[PDB]
Protein backbone atom coordinates (compact mmCIF):
# COMPACT_ATOMS: atom_id res chain seq x y z
CA UNK A 1 0.00 0.00 0.00
CA UNK A 2 1.25 3.43 -1.05
CA UNK A 3 0.49 6.09 1.71
CA UNK A 4 -0.84 9.11 -0.26
CA UNK A 5 1.23 11.17 2.88
CA UNK A 6 3.10 13.80 0.88
CA UNK A 7 4.90 15.79 3.52
CA UNK A 8 7.43 12.60 3.82
CA UNK A 9 6.70 13.03 8.03
CA UNK A 10 6.75 9.50 9.72
CA UNK A 11 3.58 8.10 9.14
CA UNK A 12 1.46 6.10 12.07
CA UNK A 13 -1.26 4.45 10.73
CA UNK A 14 -3.64 2.73 13.16
CA UNK A 15 -6.09 0.26 13.13
CA UNK A 16 -9.22 -0.77 15.29
CA UNK A 17 -9.40 -4.37 16.79
CA UNK A 18 -12.50 -6.61 17.12
CA UNK A 19 -14.50 -6.57 20.64
CA UNK A 20 -13.49 -9.61 22.55
CA UNK A 21 -14.85 -8.98 25.84
CA UNK A 22 -18.32 -10.70 27.13
CA UNK A 23 -20.96 -8.23 27.69
CA UNK A 24 -23.86 -7.70 30.36
CA UNK A 25 -26.71 -10.23 30.38
CA UNK A 26 -30.25 -9.64 31.22
CA UNK A 27 -31.18 -6.86 33.78
CA UNK A 28 -27.53 -6.64 34.61
CA UNK A 29 -26.26 -2.65 34.31
CA UNK A 30 -23.83 -2.02 31.45
CA UNK A 31 -21.24 -1.01 34.54
CA UNK A 32 -20.92 -4.47 35.33
CA UNK A 33 -18.89 -4.99 32.49
CA UNK A 34 -17.72 -2.09 30.54
CA UNK A 35 -15.31 -3.03 27.22
CA UNK A 36 -12.47 -1.66 26.34
CA UNK A 37 -11.80 -0.37 22.74
CA UNK A 38 -8.55 -1.06 21.78
CA UNK A 39 -6.51 1.29 18.84
CA UNK A 40 -3.28 -0.40 17.34
CA UNK A 41 -0.51 1.75 15.91
CA UNK A 42 2.74 1.42 13.85
CA UNK A 43 5.04 4.07 12.70
CA UNK A 44 6.88 4.24 9.36
CA UNK A 45 10.21 5.65 9.03
CA UNK A 46 11.99 7.42 6.10
CA UNK A 47 15.36 6.01 4.84
CA UNK A 48 17.55 7.62 2.73
CA UNK B 1 0.36 8.59 38.17
CA UNK B 2 -2.37 6.81 35.90
CA UNK B 3 -3.93 3.38 36.57
CA UNK B 4 -6.61 1.82 35.80
CA UNK B 5 -9.09 0.95 38.87
CA UNK B 6 -12.65 -1.22 39.20
CA UNK B 7 -15.58 1.68 39.88
CA UNK B 8 -18.74 -0.57 40.54
CA UNK B 9 -19.19 -2.93 43.27
CA UNK B 10 -22.05 -5.04 44.53
CA UNK B 11 -23.01 -6.22 48.41
CA UNK B 12 -25.02 -9.85 48.25
CA UNK B 13 -26.94 -10.79 51.54
CA UNK B 14 -27.97 -13.93 51.59
CA UNK B 15 -29.59 -15.49 55.01
CA UNK B 16 -29.87 -19.69 55.10
CA UNK B 17 -31.32 -21.87 58.15
CA UNK B 18 -28.52 -23.21 59.52
CA UNK B 19 -29.26 -26.93 59.22
CA UNK B 20 -27.74 -29.85 57.26
CA UNK B 21 -27.15 -28.85 53.53
CA UNK B 22 -25.67 -27.20 50.81
CA UNK B 23 -26.76 -23.61 49.84
CA UNK B 24 -25.98 -21.39 46.93
CA UNK B 25 -25.55 -17.81 48.66
CA UNK B 26 -23.83 -15.73 46.31
CA UNK B 27 -23.38 -15.65 42.40
CA UNK B 28 -20.33 -13.84 40.85
CA UNK B 29 -19.23 -13.23 37.62
CA UNK B 30 -16.39 -14.04 35.86
CA UNK B 31 -13.68 -11.03 36.97
CA UNK B 32 -15.41 -10.28 39.76
CA UNK B 33 -13.12 -8.66 42.63
CA UNK B 34 -14.18 -10.14 45.58
CA UNK B 35 -12.94 -8.18 48.39
CA UNK B 36 -14.89 -9.41 51.06
CA UNK B 37 -16.66 -12.53 52.58
CA UNK B 38 -18.62 -12.39 55.77
CA UNK B 39 -20.51 -14.79 57.67
CA UNK B 40 -22.15 -14.82 60.68
CA UNK B 41 -24.64 -17.12 63.11
CA UNK B 42 -27.94 -15.24 64.08
CA UNK B 43 -28.48 -17.48 67.57
CA UNK B 44 -27.13 -20.02 70.12
CA UNK B 45 -26.33 -23.25 67.58
CA UNK B 46 -25.80 -26.14 69.95
CA UNK B 47 -23.54 -28.32 67.48
CA UNK B 48 -22.32 -28.04 63.79
CA UNK B 49 -19.91 -26.51 61.61
CA UNK B 50 -20.53 -23.49 58.36
CA UNK B 51 -18.17 -24.36 55.83
CA UNK B 52 -18.16 -21.25 53.01
CA UNK B 53 -16.26 -21.99 49.68
CA UNK B 54 -16.55 -21.38 46.00
CA UNK B 55 -18.46 -24.03 43.33
CA UNK B 56 -19.18 -24.29 39.80
CA UNK B 57 -22.36 -22.98 38.88
CA UNK B 58 -23.11 -26.61 37.65
CA UNK B 59 -20.55 -29.11 38.37
CA UNK B 60 -19.62 -30.49 42.50
CA UNK B 61 -16.16 -28.20 42.47
CA UNK B 62 -16.65 -27.50 45.95
CA UNK B 63 -13.98 -26.26 48.16
CA UNK B 64 -14.08 -24.87 51.53
CA UNK B 65 -12.83 -21.11 51.94
CA UNK B 66 -13.78 -20.32 55.67
CA UNK B 67 -14.87 -23.12 58.50
CA UNK B 68 -17.13 -21.74 61.36
CA UNK B 69 -17.46 -23.51 64.23
CA UNK B 70 -20.39 -23.60 66.88
CA UNK B 71 -18.36 -20.81 69.65
CA UNK B 72 -17.30 -17.91 67.78
CA UNK B 73 -20.54 -16.83 65.46
CA UNK B 74 -18.95 -15.07 63.23
CA UNK B 75 -16.35 -15.03 60.69
CA UNK B 76 -14.19 -13.32 57.67
CA UNK B 77 -12.30 -15.03 54.76
CA UNK B 78 -8.69 -14.11 55.57
CA UNK B 79 -7.83 -13.89 51.73
CA UNK B 80 -8.59 -12.15 48.45
CA UNK B 81 -10.02 -13.37 45.39
CA UNK B 82 -10.71 -12.79 41.44
CA UNK B 83 -13.41 -14.86 40.28
CA UNK B 84 -12.31 -17.72 37.64
CA UNK B 85 -15.15 -19.70 36.92
CA UNK B 86 -15.85 -20.84 40.77
CA UNK B 87 -19.01 -18.43 39.98
CA UNK B 88 -20.78 -19.40 43.26
CA UNK B 89 -20.29 -18.71 47.02
CA UNK B 90 -21.66 -21.69 48.22
CA UNK B 91 -21.97 -22.68 52.20
CA UNK B 92 -22.72 -26.28 53.98
CA UNK B 93 -23.51 -27.31 57.16
CA UNK B 94 -22.43 -31.32 57.52
CA UNK B 95 -23.58 -31.04 61.46
CA UNK B 96 -26.47 -29.70 62.66
CA UNK B 97 -30.31 -30.86 64.86
CA UNK B 98 -32.57 -28.49 65.46
CA UNK B 99 -32.42 -24.79 66.88
CA UNK B 100 -30.73 -25.66 70.55
CA UNK B 101 -30.92 -23.86 73.67
CA UNK B 102 -33.61 -21.06 72.23
CA UNK B 103 -36.30 -22.65 70.82
CA UNK B 104 -36.40 -20.25 67.58
CA UNK B 105 -34.37 -21.25 64.54
CA UNK B 106 -30.45 -20.51 64.10
CA UNK B 107 -30.11 -18.37 61.13
CA UNK B 108 -26.78 -17.73 59.22
CA UNK B 109 -26.28 -14.42 56.84
CA UNK B 110 -23.74 -14.21 54.61
CA UNK B 111 -22.72 -11.08 53.30
CA UNK B 112 -20.42 -10.47 50.05
CA UNK B 113 -18.80 -7.26 48.82
CA UNK B 114 -17.50 -7.63 45.18
CA UNK B 115 -16.37 -5.56 42.54
CA UNK B 116 -17.74 -6.01 38.90
CA UNK B 117 -14.81 -6.65 36.64
CA UNK B 118 -15.36 -3.24 34.72
CA UNK B 119 -12.18 -0.89 34.77
CA UNK B 120 -12.01 3.18 34.27
CA UNK B 121 -8.46 4.92 33.80
CA UNK B 122 -8.12 7.65 36.41
CA UNK B 123 -5.02 10.04 36.69
CA UNK B 124 -4.56 11.45 40.03
CA UNK C 1 -39.51 14.35 51.63
CA UNK C 2 -39.23 11.67 48.62
CA UNK C 3 -39.53 8.58 46.77
CA UNK C 4 -38.49 7.18 43.65
CA UNK C 5 -38.44 3.83 41.93
CA UNK C 6 -36.09 2.52 39.22
CA UNK C 7 -36.72 0.06 36.21
CA UNK C 8 -35.74 -2.86 34.94
CA UNK C 9 -33.98 -3.08 31.32
CA UNK C 10 -36.85 -2.09 28.72
CA UNK C 11 -36.91 -5.09 26.89
CA UNK C 12 -37.79 -6.89 30.29
CA UNK C 13 -40.28 -4.31 31.00
CA UNK C 14 -41.94 -4.37 27.42
CA UNK C 15 -41.92 -8.42 27.64
CA UNK C 16 -43.22 -8.85 31.71
CA UNK C 17 -46.07 -6.39 30.10
CA UNK C 18 -45.76 -3.28 32.72
CA UNK C 19 -45.81 0.49 32.04
CA UNK C 20 -43.42 1.74 34.35
CA UNK C 21 -43.99 5.14 33.88
CA UNK C 22 -47.46 5.29 34.65
CA UNK C 23 -47.54 2.74 37.56
CA UNK C 24 -44.66 3.99 39.33
CA UNK C 25 -46.51 7.90 38.69
CA UNK C 26 -49.68 6.36 40.65
CA UNK C 27 -47.81 4.18 43.17
CA UNK C 28 -45.58 7.49 44.00
CA UNK C 29 -48.94 9.64 43.81
CA UNK C 30 -50.33 7.66 46.69
CA UNK C 31 -47.45 6.84 48.78
CA UNK C 32 -47.10 11.03 48.62
CA UNK C 33 -50.83 11.15 50.23
CA UNK C 34 -49.89 8.59 53.11
CA UNK C 35 -46.99 10.28 53.96
CA UNK C 36 -48.37 13.74 54.07
CA UNK C 37 -51.17 12.27 55.44
CA UNK C 38 -48.90 10.02 59.02
CA UNK C 39 -47.08 14.03 58.86
CA UNK C 40 -50.31 15.45 59.91
CA UNK C 41 -51.26 12.80 62.32
CA UNK C 42 -47.80 12.45 63.44
CA UNK C 43 -47.40 16.46 64.58
CA UNK C 44 -51.26 16.50 65.74
CA UNK C 45 -50.65 13.08 68.20
CA UNK C 46 -46.99 14.23 69.31
CA UNK C 47 -46.98 15.58 73.09
CA UNK C 48 -50.23 16.47 74.53
CA UNK D 1 -31.38 7.15 30.46
CA UNK D 2 -30.50 5.97 33.79
CA UNK D 3 -28.56 2.91 33.01
CA UNK D 4 -27.50 3.93 29.33
CA UNK D 5 -31.24 4.92 28.55
CA UNK D 6 -32.01 1.40 29.15
CA UNK D 7 -34.05 1.79 32.12
CA UNK D 8 -35.75 4.53 34.21
CA UNK D 9 -36.18 6.18 37.41
CA UNK D 10 -39.46 7.79 38.56
CA UNK D 11 -38.80 10.42 41.71
CA UNK D 12 -41.28 12.25 43.63
CA UNK D 13 -40.44 14.94 45.82
CA UNK D 14 -42.65 17.20 48.64
CA UNK D 15 -41.53 19.93 50.59
CA UNK D 16 -44.05 21.01 52.95
CA UNK D 17 -44.26 22.29 56.39
CA UNK D 18 -46.67 21.31 59.46
CA UNK D 19 -47.26 21.83 63.02
CA UNK D 20 -49.43 21.25 65.85
CA UNK D 21 -50.55 24.65 66.71
CA UNK D 22 -49.00 25.67 69.96
CA UNK D 23 -48.23 29.54 70.73
CA UNK D 24 -45.91 30.79 72.40
CA UNK D 25 -45.79 34.32 73.97
CA UNK D 26 -44.07 37.18 72.05
CA UNK D 27 -42.94 38.50 75.31
CA UNK D 28 -42.12 37.04 78.67
CA UNK D 29 -45.81 37.51 80.33
CA UNK D 30 -47.82 34.63 81.07
CA UNK D 31 -50.95 34.17 78.96
CA UNK D 32 -53.28 30.82 79.27
CA UNK D 33 -52.19 30.02 75.61
CA UNK D 34 -48.59 29.97 76.23
CA UNK D 35 -47.32 26.00 76.27
CA UNK D 36 -50.50 25.05 75.15
CA UNK D 37 -51.89 23.12 72.24
CA UNK D 38 -54.30 25.69 70.33
CA UNK D 39 -56.86 23.09 69.72
CA UNK D 40 -56.34 19.84 70.65
CA UNK D 41 -57.24 17.59 73.35
CA UNK D 42 -55.59 13.81 73.72
CA UNK D 43 -57.76 10.80 74.55
CA UNK D 44 -56.10 7.83 75.34
CA UNK D 45 -57.49 4.07 75.63
CA UNK D 46 -56.08 0.51 75.78
CA UNK D 47 -56.29 -0.62 72.50
CA UNK D 48 -57.09 -4.27 73.47
CA UNK E 1 -27.77 -17.54 38.78
CA UNK E 2 -29.93 -14.05 39.37
CA UNK E 3 -30.09 -12.07 42.58
CA UNK E 4 -30.66 -8.75 44.20
CA UNK E 5 -27.47 -6.61 45.80
CA UNK E 6 -26.79 -3.39 47.34
CA UNK E 7 -25.31 -1.25 44.77
CA UNK E 8 -25.12 2.09 46.82
CA UNK E 9 -21.63 2.71 49.43
CA UNK E 10 -21.26 5.29 51.64
CA UNK E 11 -18.05 5.89 54.12
CA UNK E 12 -18.30 8.19 56.62
CA UNK E 13 -15.26 9.26 58.91
CA UNK E 14 -15.45 11.36 61.98
CA UNK E 15 -12.88 12.58 64.71
CA UNK E 16 -13.19 12.75 68.27
CA UNK E 17 -10.51 14.48 70.61
CA UNK E 18 -10.25 11.37 73.53
CA UNK E 19 -11.67 12.49 76.57
CA UNK E 20 -14.07 11.85 78.34
CA UNK E 21 -17.70 11.77 77.17
CA UNK E 22 -20.14 10.32 74.40
CA UNK E 23 -20.30 11.59 70.75
CA UNK E 24 -22.33 10.75 67.74
CA UNK E 25 -19.97 9.96 65.09
CA UNK E 26 -22.25 8.09 62.40
CA UNK E 27 -25.81 8.11 61.43
CA UNK E 28 -27.31 5.23 59.43
CA UNK E 29 -30.54 4.98 57.95
CA UNK E 30 -32.75 1.89 58.26
CA UNK E 31 -31.93 -0.69 56.31
CA UNK E 32 -28.64 0.05 56.36
CA UNK E 33 -25.64 -3.03 55.50
CA UNK E 34 -22.82 -1.47 57.85
CA UNK E 35 -19.57 -4.24 56.75
CA UNK E 36 -16.81 -2.07 58.19
CA UNK E 37 -16.32 -0.26 61.60
CA UNK E 38 -12.91 0.67 62.01
CA UNK E 39 -10.95 3.16 64.95
CA UNK E 40 -7.93 4.37 65.26
CA UNK E 41 -5.82 6.31 68.09
CA UNK E 42 -4.08 8.83 66.98
CA UNK E 43 -1.26 10.12 70.07
CA UNK E 44 -0.28 8.44 72.31
CA UNK E 45 -2.94 7.93 74.88
CA UNK E 46 -1.82 7.28 78.85
CA UNK E 47 -5.01 5.64 80.41
CA UNK E 48 -8.50 5.03 79.40
CA UNK E 49 -10.89 2.87 77.41
CA UNK E 50 -13.37 3.61 74.55
CA UNK E 51 -16.18 1.98 73.60
CA UNK E 52 -17.51 2.67 70.48
CA UNK E 53 -21.36 0.91 69.97
CA UNK E 54 -24.83 1.56 68.61
CA UNK E 55 -27.68 3.78 70.30
CA UNK E 56 -31.12 5.41 69.15
CA UNK E 57 -31.77 9.22 67.51
CA UNK E 58 -33.14 9.96 70.83
CA UNK E 59 -33.58 7.45 73.61
CA UNK E 60 -30.46 5.96 75.94
CA UNK E 61 -30.04 2.71 74.13
CA UNK E 62 -26.48 2.36 73.98
CA UNK E 63 -24.42 -0.95 73.88
CA UNK E 64 -20.75 -1.16 73.18
CA UNK E 65 -19.61 -3.43 70.24
CA UNK E 66 -15.55 -2.77 70.65
CA UNK E 67 -13.61 -1.92 73.43
CA UNK E 68 -10.40 -0.55 73.17
CA UNK E 69 -7.93 -0.32 75.95
CA UNK E 70 -4.92 2.15 75.39
CA UNK E 71 -2.36 -0.24 74.26
CA UNK E 72 -3.41 -1.43 70.50
CA UNK E 73 -4.44 1.92 69.58
CA UNK E 74 -6.67 0.54 66.87
CA UNK E 75 -9.41 -1.79 66.75
CA UNK E 76 -12.33 -2.82 64.06
CA UNK E 77 -15.85 -4.67 64.71
CA UNK E 78 -15.46 -8.35 64.12
CA UNK E 79 -19.21 -8.45 63.09
CA UNK E 80 -21.57 -7.09 60.54
CA UNK E 81 -24.75 -5.42 61.10
CA UNK E 82 -27.91 -4.35 59.65
CA UNK E 83 -29.72 -0.92 60.66
CA UNK E 84 -32.47 -1.42 62.99
CA UNK E 85 -33.94 1.42 64.30
CA UNK E 86 -30.22 1.69 65.61
CA UNK E 87 -29.23 4.43 63.19
CA UNK E 88 -26.39 6.20 65.86
CA UNK E 89 -23.36 4.70 65.82
CA UNK E 90 -21.81 6.22 69.31
CA UNK E 91 -18.58 6.43 71.13
CA UNK E 92 -17.75 6.91 74.89
CA UNK E 93 -14.82 7.61 76.72
CA UNK E 94 -15.31 6.93 80.27
CA UNK E 95 -11.30 7.44 81.76
CA UNK E 96 -9.30 9.69 80.10
CA UNK E 97 -6.91 12.69 81.22
CA UNK E 98 -4.97 15.52 79.01
CA UNK E 99 -3.18 13.95 76.31
CA UNK E 100 0.29 12.54 77.60
CA UNK E 101 3.80 11.83 76.90
CA UNK E 102 3.16 14.10 74.12
CA UNK E 103 1.79 17.41 74.95
CA UNK E 104 -0.05 17.02 71.99
CA UNK E 105 -3.95 16.44 72.19
CA UNK E 106 -4.77 12.92 71.05
CA UNK E 107 -6.97 12.08 68.54
CA UNK E 108 -9.47 9.21 67.87
CA UNK E 109 -11.11 8.68 64.33
CA UNK E 110 -13.98 6.47 63.13
CA UNK E 111 -14.43 5.19 59.57
CA UNK E 112 -17.46 3.54 59.23
CA UNK E 113 -18.40 1.63 55.74
CA UNK E 114 -21.82 0.90 55.06
CA UNK E 115 -24.13 -0.27 52.21
CA UNK E 116 -27.13 1.52 51.54
CA UNK E 117 -30.64 -0.16 51.49
CA UNK E 118 -31.40 -0.33 48.09
CA UNK E 119 -31.07 -3.06 45.75
CA UNK E 120 -31.09 -3.92 42.34
CA UNK E 121 -31.55 -6.91 40.62
CA UNK E 122 -28.29 -8.64 38.69
CA UNK E 123 -28.03 -12.14 36.71
CA UNK E 124 -24.62 -13.38 36.05
CA UNK F 1 -29.16 12.97 61.86
CA UNK F 2 -27.53 14.23 59.38
CA UNK F 3 -23.64 13.89 57.91
CA UNK F 4 -21.11 14.22 55.01
CA UNK F 5 -20.29 11.05 53.65
CA UNK F 6 -17.75 9.55 50.62
CA UNK F 7 -20.04 8.45 48.07
CA UNK F 8 -17.17 6.96 45.31
CA UNK F 9 -15.21 4.10 45.92
CA UNK F 10 -12.40 2.11 43.74
CA UNK F 11 -10.94 -0.95 44.04
CA UNK F 12 -7.13 -1.04 42.58
CA UNK F 13 -5.83 -4.50 41.57
CA UNK F 14 -1.59 -4.65 40.69
CA UNK F 15 0.41 -7.72 40.41
CA UNK F 16 4.25 -7.90 40.29
CA UNK F 17 6.56 -11.50 40.13
CA UNK F 18 8.12 -11.40 43.59
CA UNK F 19 11.74 -10.87 43.36
CA UNK F 20 14.05 -8.24 44.41
CA UNK F 21 13.02 -4.62 44.15
CA UNK F 22 10.55 -1.80 44.37
CA UNK F 23 7.32 -1.90 42.63
CA UNK F 24 4.88 1.09 42.51
CA UNK F 25 1.89 -0.55 42.83
CA UNK F 26 -1.28 1.63 43.56
CA UNK F 27 -1.91 5.29 43.05
CA UNK F 28 -3.70 7.50 45.65
CA UNK F 29 -5.59 11.34 45.54
CA UNK F 30 -4.81 13.76 48.11
CA UNK F 31 -7.74 13.05 50.86
CA UNK F 32 -8.40 9.50 49.73
CA UNK F 33 -9.76 7.15 52.18
CA UNK F 34 -8.00 4.67 51.73
CA UNK F 35 -9.70 1.20 53.77
CA UNK F 36 -8.83 -1.94 52.54
CA UNK F 37 -4.98 -2.76 51.16
CA UNK F 38 -4.24 -6.67 51.07
CA UNK F 39 -1.26 -8.67 49.65
CA UNK F 40 -1.74 -12.05 48.21
CA UNK F 41 0.93 -14.25 47.26
CA UNK F 42 0.05 -16.47 44.54
CA UNK F 43 2.48 -19.61 44.74
CA UNK F 44 4.85 -21.02 46.61
CA UNK F 45 7.86 -18.94 47.57
CA UNK F 46 10.67 -20.44 49.44
CA UNK F 47 12.62 -17.56 50.90
CA UNK F 48 12.10 -14.15 51.52
CA UNK F 49 9.21 -10.38 52.73
CA UNK F 50 7.13 -8.48 50.80
CA UNK F 51 7.65 -5.32 52.60
CA UNK F 52 4.13 -2.95 51.16
CA UNK F 53 3.98 0.75 52.37
CA UNK F 54 3.55 4.34 51.60
CA UNK F 55 6.03 7.04 49.56
CA UNK F 56 6.06 9.97 47.61
CA UNK F 57 5.26 10.37 43.70
CA UNK F 58 8.87 11.45 43.92
CA UNK F 59 11.00 11.48 46.37
CA UNK F 60 12.41 8.50 48.70
CA UNK F 61 9.90 8.22 51.52
CA UNK F 62 9.30 4.93 51.65
CA UNK F 63 7.72 3.16 54.97
CA UNK F 64 6.63 -0.47 55.41
CA UNK F 65 3.13 -0.83 56.91
CA UNK F 66 2.81 -4.51 56.16
CA UNK F 67 5.51 -7.13 56.39
CA UNK F 68 5.07 -10.68 55.08
CA UNK F 69 6.99 -13.75 55.56
CA UNK F 70 6.85 -16.53 53.18
CA UNK F 71 4.99 -18.61 55.22
CA UNK F 72 1.68 -17.12 55.50
CA UNK F 73 1.14 -15.97 51.85
CA UNK F 74 -1.74 -13.16 52.04
CA UNK F 75 -1.53 -10.22 54.59
CA UNK F 76 -3.63 -6.91 54.99
CA UNK F 77 -3.23 -3.94 57.13
CA UNK F 78 -4.60 -3.41 60.29
CA UNK F 79 -4.82 0.00 59.95
CA UNK F 80 -6.74 2.59 57.95
CA UNK F 81 -5.15 6.11 56.34
CA UNK F 82 -6.32 9.08 55.04
CA UNK F 83 -3.64 10.33 52.00
CA UNK F 84 -1.40 13.07 53.18
CA UNK F 85 0.88 13.75 50.45
CA UNK F 86 1.74 9.65 50.42
CA UNK F 87 0.52 9.10 46.99
CA UNK F 88 2.09 6.21 45.93
CA UNK F 89 1.42 2.63 47.63
CA UNK F 90 4.68 0.52 46.66
CA UNK F 91 5.60 -3.22 47.58
CA UNK F 92 9.58 -4.04 48.12
CA UNK F 93 10.89 -6.99 47.99
CA UNK F 94 14.48 -7.73 49.56
CA UNK F 95 15.10 -11.22 50.00
CA UNK F 96 13.92 -13.68 46.75
CA UNK F 97 15.34 -15.86 44.15
CA UNK F 98 13.50 -18.30 41.61
CA UNK F 99 10.44 -19.37 42.20
CA UNK F 100 11.34 -22.54 43.90
CA UNK F 101 9.67 -25.94 44.61
CA UNK F 102 7.15 -24.84 41.86
CA UNK F 103 9.25 -24.59 38.68
CA UNK F 104 6.54 -21.87 37.69
CA UNK F 105 6.81 -17.80 38.64
CA UNK F 106 5.73 -16.97 41.71
CA UNK F 107 2.79 -13.76 41.66
CA UNK F 108 2.20 -11.24 44.00
CA UNK F 109 -1.26 -9.84 43.91
CA UNK F 110 -1.84 -5.87 45.81
CA UNK F 111 -6.01 -4.67 45.87
CA UNK F 112 -6.67 -1.45 47.46
CA UNK F 113 -9.69 -0.27 48.33
CA UNK F 114 -10.20 3.43 48.63
CA UNK F 115 -12.94 6.28 49.01
CA UNK F 116 -12.36 9.62 46.90
CA UNK F 117 -11.95 12.61 48.97
CA UNK F 118 -15.60 13.75 47.26
CA UNK F 119 -17.99 14.27 50.51
CA UNK F 120 -22.12 14.42 49.55
CA UNK F 121 -23.83 15.18 52.85
CA UNK F 122 -27.05 13.17 53.75
CA UNK F 123 -29.82 12.79 55.99
CA UNK F 124 -31.55 9.72 57.76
Amino acid sequence: RLFSVASQQPFRPRIKAQLTGSGVSGNTDFEANYDNLEILSQTIYPDA
Amino acid sequence: MKQKVHSVSYLAKAEFEYKNGVYDLVALPTGAEVIKISLEVVGLPTAGHVSVGFKDESKKNYSSILTLPVNETSGVVTKDYTVKSDKIVAAEVKDALAEGSDGRPVKCVLRALYFLPSVIEVEY
Amino acid sequence: FGNSLRSKIKAYSELERIDFIKESVDSLTTWMNEERDKRIVASLTNDF
Amino acid sequence: TVDAGRKSLVGVDCLLGVSKARYQSTDGVVTPYDNQDYAVIGLVSNME
